């Protein structure tokens, strides 16, 4: 037994972090499978202003808000009150990737950021 | 897309009547003038459905146009020994001994200690290079002469390294050895760890006058001009008891050096003992002393962590001040910054006559708009006003180029909802060596940031700024007060938190009521001192905030610009690691106020609670509202309304952060509770403070301690404390054209406050 | 219902071949006799899916028939001062003045100081009667005087308290002053607090000689019998510098006193100071240094909180070691237990063969059967197995006589289920002052229990009891290891915690491989230092646990049989007050192990990450379970089965409590992770030590920290370390007629382990 | 002003204490209204073994399972594996209040309970 | 003048008496110092044929009880010159290895201990003003100074 060389060795919980990661994804595709109306919902009110998010809809935001910030979805305000796009966060000394599709208010920026990371979701399923 | 082309700061925050304030300004390139102009700051939101932008031109000295020109910025913490008279470059046979702690051993090429010319490849130099310490001298002319270790560094563990060049051999020698104990290091002494070496090389050269200062956890860039070495290549982690001999080593003084004995102590040519100047009070100082009684001082760059745990720390003593030789480290970070050391660009003279306000230098170059915030204090030793309102300062320091949403991964799940950024925010994640890092944002190695400058361009400080919580945040949210205010026709007064930590009670004494901030979060121990004192002896207070007095902080006895705090487990963003929990700046435990004896309830009758940031709900009243004592307080408000609901910030009154009625925690018995906040979320969450064992629900709607408490007792001598317990509140004064229960409440206790008669007996 | 009849302790946890044990038994009348024998516990569980309860008879002296006896328990802390001459009875003027600082003011009648005799009402006592201090003298003839403040005491607000006897102006005088400071009270100097009074009473009567000891915290019940006074009245809160002066004192004198003057140093009759004795290890000692030179010294009873903040506490020092002066103060409780002093019924002698186990002696009386466990060890210095079983007596202590369901809020809310009780927990609700509190139990006052004792009936270390989370807790679930090591014919010693303390890395040396208990969640610095010691130079252990080497604990030096721990935020039952974290054992910096640079993971390879005891999970094997270096740990199970799917706590392997691998906290490189625990529900919770914000979904299923983890790594001088990372592992060894996963793995490493052959290298 | 006698003062946040208790009751008794089946999933699996509790039953228990310790509900084991009795917790030095019916599991004594306790929340509105 | 560490054992077990001796001298504690090629180590055994009885005086530190106790007063004969430092009593009989750690200064076996008389237990910044003795094992068997030996001195 000798330890020498930092380069034989690695973050074996990484091994864990994908198991995890691949169950937690069938599990969201299937809850938006067993409650479709939970789209709807957000779309209605993604702020849940009066009007709180669903467990099964709250269950869906906790896996999707809790991801690594590299490749995680932002709104970006070309501009204020009149048009926003969705961003990608890079490596620093990057700038962000932004969309092609324009958005009149913040809350349907919001929609469109939800329902893309669903389709991701479901591209690599 | 749009980027931003010119940016500046000032010397220092507040300024009163015939006092200068200098303002440093750089563009993206030197080419053209920019405009530059005096406003008075009114209201900063610009939501359609508030009042809107406001700003007053003001005329001045000030107002013209000035040349635009970059200016390069040195980013990172290390240390810096002048060597006019190239004392520390030996002509013979010499050797280099420290401590290192690496954070990032395999991120590039980072110096340890060099007198080191990088253009000309000249001098001396110990760096790792791809994982590895390597010693390396050159002769100017390109060619140079390394030895490498064969055993490459594990991250957060500490050597011994010498360096030993010895011209009679004509060789290059290299001793590494790992000095683990129990405490001080990543992993035990349970790991077989074999990372012990002795190497040697040929030395072909001979190492000439770099013409630089000597660094610590850095290299010269080039020959110094005008007496300043930019320093290049930054290293990541703690050093400790770095020293140079005049002589050639051997294996057995390696071996001496390794248990930290000061082998042949006539030999030394310098030796710097970071531990060096720390008392009772701490080690407020940037200056080094060399221990080897040649006077070869250093001075600390960047404000890199002092009273940092060291090599030989066995954990029985926790506080640096009675335990000073097992605090010999100073941890070094490459993205550390305390001043930007720009050159003046221009300078301002408060006149006589100019009132005591928010004000701003207005920018103008190419299409960009930039504003350098500050603030007038009245002429020294009088007030002009019956009203003091208290600039946040301290706060805005703590949360100053904050990047959680690009950094935190759990920062959009605190949010409770998608972050809305603006170029502000594109502009810090692409250039950060321009602006620095928040107190709410880890390093690279991932330690907290410790230590925030005012002397730097602060774009979350600006008037039109829009944060990551959904809404407006720190000044601009205090505006939402300033504006009011202004609609109101109150004669008010402006000083900042720095101005109370300076001045103490005598400054809150000139005033019949004093008013705080949106987020009074960070304070100094003098402040809570200052608030009881003036409180205690018939001063008025009111309380429109939440999440005050929760953090201690200390300013910089000789940088009055830098802030300290060190946070641990509670409603933070980082902990402190073990035994570094005491301040360098004054020696003393900091972190929670609530920690310490001195929670929020026991000066202003409530504390913080609760946080999130999906809404803000309403206040519902309480038995107490309907009391004969407080129909002052609720008069012209139906006893069956609902208090601020519909607001600029989350649309209600009651939101992002709360506070909560408490006896246990110091609220004065004679408190009444006048209305509780309601309609929170899951997001909503209860803070670690008042957890035993967390169990499922403790969040909004399912837990009794998510609310916020309006609040109101008094004092002796006609003196009274209010409390709404709200961030939000401000946010709602303007709501329906000022025509709201939220701006009655508020006018009704200003006015009483500001009567000649003692606040009313509760 | 039935009820408990008969209970009993022993002196010490463990005894060596030759050493002598001592039993102390109590009934609930005096009547009839008693049948004692000896057994050795095999397995402790009656479920009716496992093996069942199993125990062996074992002829011994100790067996037969003893009388049946009441035995009375002196319950609540406080200081006794031993005055034979009758010397602390003045026959003229005399005064009393003392530092309070109440928590339960209007609690009944609660004795401050006194020389009184309570069945003869005769001599002196400063006491609280109706929320109000009170100062009386008695002559014995049943006629006593007294005089009665005016201001009713405030809740945990320190007094100054001076009661006056003057004959020649045949008066009884009472000063009452409010000393309120920044930190030292309940609320700030804000609140215009008005507690200050002095009352005059006529005196009809003359102090009498009560017979009695002073008493600080307590009054006399009657005349000391064979010199023992039983103290009652019990005081709740902290006094600070109580003195006795044989002159009448006036009101300057009172309030020279009240500021912390020594007025008339030369009329003191005594003067204890609390504070003398604070060295650089602390106050280890129950001696109170009688200051005014006069030999009165006191004695400390049922451990008072020592190292307490004191009236003058300012909080600019933390460290009752470096500011001793403001830690003048003991914290009182009516509820403390540090020994039962009872009168021994028998004792035995351990004899020349009787192999190294867990015993019981066994005890019948009308139709209750009662244990009293203890443990055998080998002959001093001597091994006589090549396995090592470490009892958990630290945690035992810690977990004694715990009443977690009866009394804090969030127990059902933490296990996630109803809880199950039985006649046990019954017992201890109705007759507490028989058994005390545990550490996971809080004081009448709200301050958590601090410290613990052996010398006490402890009812959830009996093998027959059933915990509150659902199953068996502590020592039984520690059976179903030895019951599994007693089924395979494995040779094993047994070892407590206390023996690991008091001998060191020594005693694991003696054995090829050590096996720790269910739950070793309680350690002290000692124990840490003596697994890193044995692990490091060649010693093989198997962690088949979770949450171990969590909390720092001291053994007292004066009382091996109590143990002392004060616990922080994090994984606990409470948090401890401001400025008192430092232990009076030793004066070190405790609390969590993480918090000390010192986490499980740089010993044992895993560290705390969840609990939840709604049920268990089971495991899913992970790539390294495939990797050819631990192919002997995998042997004989099918690559593509679960491991633990069933068992008796919980239904599964993988539950209760939960650690993880961690390489940030100090996991060595090398380390494997073989397999990970699934279908954790939303009752299991990331820990506070794990979260720097709260957000939504911090929980099982829902967090990637929510899970156990099963690894293995190797050492020098071929030593290994194997961990399970779950309490409730051992709960699965005999599931399906001992025929699973577990009980292959837990084999194949064990049979490894205790080969001649080096354990093999990752 | 004046602060002289520790009888003219309480501890105001009952008020809030209150008016929160009877929000959540009114809650509680909503949500067994519209979701029925929770009650039956209760008496199928109380212990949620191999089967989670749903989001809607999380929340009743979340309500039921941190009220104050004094009047609250446990179980008692007359004999172990073969009878189970329904007892309050009262006073230090009081014995508890006992049901008259026993159970022979430990499950059947839970589901009691849980019954028991929104029988009595029913009561109280 | 030469510091010694001494343990005496009764052992009715192996029906014997055992006694222990190790020099203890550093550089500044004793007459001479480490140049010395001092050899004052010992372990020797003798038969015991008696036991024990009850001697009905008090325990004396530097002497030896002349007869019973008469009105509660032992009058002490045989009076010892020089210096005592942490004398203990243990309920067991002690090995080799439990007197090597006693040598060392160890606490051996501290739930063994009828008692153990700390003379430094009670030193603060005025000094130690009293007769008083401190039992360190918990036990209560507090001691009494008799014309006044000298305290505070170097151990
Ligand atoms: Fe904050
Ligand atoms: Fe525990």
């Amino acid at each position: 037994s000798c330890v020498r060389d930092p380069s034989n060795y690695r973050d074996r919980s990484a091994d864990w972090y994908a198991f995890y990661d691949e169950r937690r994804r069938k599990e969201i595709i299937d809850i938006i499978d067993e409650h479709p109306e939970i789209v709807e919902e957000h779309a209605a009110n993604p702020f849940g202003y009066r009007k709180h998010p669903s467990p099964y809809l709250q269950r869906v935001h906790n896996y999707f808000r809790m991801q690594p910030t590299f490749g995680r979805y932002y709104i970006y305000s070309e501009r204020e009150w009149d048009a926003y796009r969705i961003a990608t966060i890079r490596e620093f000394g990057e700038l962000p990737e932004l969309g092609d599709e324009r958005f009149k208010t913040e809350e349907e920026a919001m929609h469109a950021v939800f329902l893309r990371r669903i389709e991701d979701v479901r591209a690599e399923l | 897309m749009k980027d931003i082309a010119i940016r500046g700061y000032c010397d220092r925050p507040s300024v009163a009547t015939g006092e200068t304030i200098r303002f440093y300004v750089s563009a993206n390139e030197t080419r053209g003038t920019f405009d530059a102009e005096l406003v008075r700051l009114i209201h900063g939101d610009s939501n359609p459905a508030g009042p809107g932008y406001k700003e007053e031109a003001i005329k001045s000295d000030l107002e013209g146009q000035y040349p635009a020109r970059f200016q390069r910025t040195q980013f990172g913490s290390y240390v810096e020994v002048a060597d006019p008279d190239a004392g520390l470059q030996p002509d013979g046979a010499f050797s280099v001994h420290l401590f290192l702690w690496s954070t990032t051993p395999s991120r590039g090429r980072q110096g340890i200690a060099s007198r080191w010319n990088d253009e000309r490849q000249s001098g001396w130099n110990l760096a790792i290079e791809d994982g590895r310490v390597v010693f390396t001298i050159g002769d100017g002319s390109g060619a140079t002469s390394s030895v490498v270790s064969d055993r490459p560094l594990f991250q957060q563990i500490w050597y011994s390294i010498t360096g030993v060049y010895d011209p009679e051999k004509k060789q290059l020698r290299l001793y590494q050895k790992s000095v683990v104990n129990r405490t001080n290091s990543r992993f035990g002494l349970v790991v077989p760890l074999d990372s012990d070496c002795a190497v040697s090389a040929d030395a072909t050269v001979k190492a000439a006058d770099s013409e630089t200062s000597l660094l610590i956890a850095g290299l010269g860039e080039a020959a110094a001009q005008d007496g300043r070495t930019w320093c290049i290549a930054h290293y990541n982690g703690k050093v400790d008891a770095p020293k140079i001999y005049g002589c050639a080593l051997g294996q057995d003084d390696a071996e001496k050096l390794s248990r930290g004995e000061i082998v042949r102590p006539i030999s030394r040519l310098a030796h710097w003992d970071f531990s060096a100047g720390i008392g009772l009070n701490g080690i407020p100082t940037d200056h080094v002393v060399d221990a080897s009684g040649y006077g070869h001082h250093g001075r600390c760059m960047n404000q890199p962590s002092r009273g940092s745990t060291g090599w030989n720390w066995d954990g029985h003593e926790e506080n640096f001040i009675h335990c000073p030789e097992q605090y010999g480290a100073l941890w070094f970070h490459e993205d550390c910054l305390d001043d930007c050391r720009w050159e003046k660009d221009f300078e301002f003279t408060v006149p006589e006559g100019l009132k005591s306000d928010f004000y701003a230098v207005k920018i103008r170059y190419e299409d960009t708009e930039d504003y350098i915030p500050f603030f007038v204090l009245p002429p020294r030793g009088t007030a002009t006003a019956p009203i003091l309102v208290i600039a946040s300062t301290l706060s805005y320091l703590a949360y100053a180029n904050e990047q959680i949403m690009h950094k935190a991964d759990i920062g959009q799940a605190v949010a409770g909802h998608t972050p809305v950024l603006n170029e502000n925010d594109v502009e810090l994640h692409k250039n950060l060596s321009y602006y620095g890092l928040s107190t709410y944002d880890g390093h690279i190695d991932g330690r907290g940031v410790q230590y925030t400058s005012w002397r730097r361009p602060i774009m979350n400080l600006r008037p039109k700024h829009r944060q990551g919580f959904g809404s407006i945040w720190e000044l601009p949210a205090d505006l939402h007060l300033i504006d009011w205010l202004n609609h109101n026709g109150f004669e008010y007064d402006v000083a900042t938190e720095h101005d109370l930590n300076d001045q103490g009670a005598e400054l809150l004494r000139r005033y019949k009521v004093v008013l705080t901030g949106s987020h009074p979060e960070y304070q100094t121990w003098a402040n809570a001192d200052a608030w009881e004192d003036y409180l205690a002896d018939g001063g008025r207070g009111m309380y429109l905030a939440a999440n005050g007095m929760y953090w201690i902080v200390e300013v910089h006895p000789e940088k009055p610009w830098v802030m300290e705090v060190r946070k641990e487990l509670g409603v933070t963003a980082w902990e402190a690691p073990p035994g570094e929990y005491h301040y360098s700046t004054n020696g003393r435990r900091g972190g929670r106020f609530r920690g310490r004896a001195r929670a929020t309830q026991k000066i202003w009758g409530t504390g913080m609670s609760s946080f999130g940031f999906d809404h803000s709900g309403y206040f519902v009243q309480m038995p107490d509202s309907q009391d004969e004592r407080v129909a002052w307080i609720m008069e012209g408000i139906d006893p069956e309304e609902r208090i601020g609901d519909g607001g600029l910030v989350g649309g209600g009154a009651g939101g992002y952060e709360l506070d909560r009625y408490d006896l246990a925690l110091g609220t004065p018995p004679n408190t009444l509770l006048l209305a509780s906040s309601v309609e929170h979320s899951v997001v909503y969450t209860v803070i670690p403070d008042d957890k035993a064992f967390p169990h499922p629900g403790m969040n909004g709607g399912e837990h009794p301690f998510v609310r916020a408490d309006i609040t109101y007792f008094s004092t002796a001598n006609g003196g009274g404390m209010f409390a709404t317990s709200s961030i939000s509140w401000l946010g709602s004064l303007s709501w329906n054209d000022y025509d709201n229960n939220v701006s009655k409440m508020t006018k009704n206790v200003l006015n009483q406050f500001i009567k000649d008669e003692p606040a009313p007996r509760v």
